[PDB]
């Protein structure tokens, strides 16, 4: 599913600016 | 047309009655910007660490005297040089000091000492959205709707002022003790009457003219309420990958995949606000904010009643005391050491 990919992609956490 | 007389006059007359009250809050701000050592650091307590990035850390402190409670950032000087953010720093300490919305969070006090700087605002205690969007999973329509509704009204606040936001996430949303929003981060917000170039914010929420290099405007704020709305309704971000640089090809590709949950109503308003085509995105048309707040998505959204706070929100986070810090995350607890030397005066000759 999407949610799984979105899981996979390990970005789940709390995002930096770059 | 879609509305009869009743609803058009209606209509017409609160878009120039916002008028109005931006025009007043634009020359409030510019007197605030034009005309600003306000505590020290012995009159708080230090509680807890609320959260921490690259400058330091915000700590729930306690005001001595008066006993309230506030969050206090501090900022490593030598750090913020390291990091080349002097600008950035000073410009955010200038814009809290002269912004006032609802929304916004507000600085009560700022001061520095021979090693840090010190901005104490009120605390938010109802934790980060982001939390609250993990742990729930998504948010109904209704509910991210009434976020939204407060994203809106406060870029229409900021970008009257000629200010672009440019880091909207969760990330950087606090909820408070009433269930409404507060915006706290201004690191990365700029002045900017038409274009900027500089490359900034967080891959998921980049708008594609950022990614491409070129100069933008205060559209990349409305792109990135669409990625917001996206990732609040749907629990995850529109454009995600393992690493940055595929998140962005997927940014530029002008496709966007939803979810089988969302409405009708919520896909076309996502589809013109993550518009890769800046002649047709939401925000930066003719018709201004008014093609969002008209939109049949946000035709069950009083505006004013959001504004003035007279909208009972979906949820209100869990609230013991004043000083309750449950709805935080723990963080590893560094003192606050003060060199006997000071440094890097003239940097921030004007915090
Ligand atoms: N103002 C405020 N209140 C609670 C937590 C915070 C975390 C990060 C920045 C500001 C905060």
């Amino acid at each position: 599913t999407t949610y799984a990919d979105f899981i996979a992609s390990g970005r789940t956490g709390r995002r930096n600016a770059i | 047309g879609h509305m009869g007389n009743a609803a058009a006059a209606k209509k017409g007359s609160e878009q120039e009655s916002v008028k109005e009250f931006l025009a007043k809050a634009k020359e409030e701000f510019l007197k605030k910007w034009e005309s600003p050592n306000t505590a020290q650091l012995d009159h708080f307590d230090r509680i807890k660490t609320l959260g921490t990035g690259s400058f330091g850390r915000v700590m729930l402190v306690k005001h001595k005297e008066t006993g309230n409670h506030y969050a206090m950032k501090i900022l490593d000087k030598q750090k913020v040089v390291k990091l080349k953010q002097i600008e950035h720093t000073l410009n955010e300490k200038r814009i809290l000091q002269a912004v006032n919305f609802p929304f916004l969070v507000k600085l009560e006090f700022s001061f520095k000492d021979n090693s840090n700087l010190y901005m104490v605002m009120e605390y938010v205690p109802g934790g980060e959205m982001f939390s609250h969007l993990r742990r729930i999973g998504r948010f109904s329509e209704p509910h991210a709707r009434f976020y939204a509704a407060q994203i809106v009204l406060t870029f229409e606040y900021l970008h009257s002022l000629d200010l672009i936001y440019r880091d909207l996430k969760p990330e950087n949303l606090l909820i408070d003790q009433q269930g409404y929003i507060q915006v706290t981060d201004f690191g990365f917000a700029k002045r900017v009457k038409g274009r900027t170039w500089t490359l900034c914010g967080t891959p998921e929420y980049l708008a594609p003219e950022i990614i491409l290099s070129k100069g933008y405007n205060k559209a990349v704020d409305w792109w990135a309420l669409g990625v917001l709305i996206y990732e609040m309704a749907a629990g995850y971000p529109p454009f995600f990958a393992d690493q940055p640089i595929q998140i962005y090809e997927k940014i530029v590709s002008g496709k966007v995949r939803f979810p089988s949950h969302f409405s009708s109503d919520l896909k076309d308003l996502l589809r013109n606000l993550l518009q890769v085509d800046l002649t047709k995105r939401f925000g930066n048309l003719k018709n201004g904010v008014n093609d969002i707040k008209n939109h049949k998505w946000f035709a069950t959204t009083d505006w004013i009643a959001i504004y003035q706070r007279k909208v009972e929100a979906p949820f209100i986070p869990k609230f013991k005391g004043p000083g309750d810090t449950s709805n935080f995350d723990d963080y590893e607890e560094e003192e606050i050491r003060v060199s006997i030397n000071e440094k890097c005066g003239k940097e921030f000759t004007e915090f």
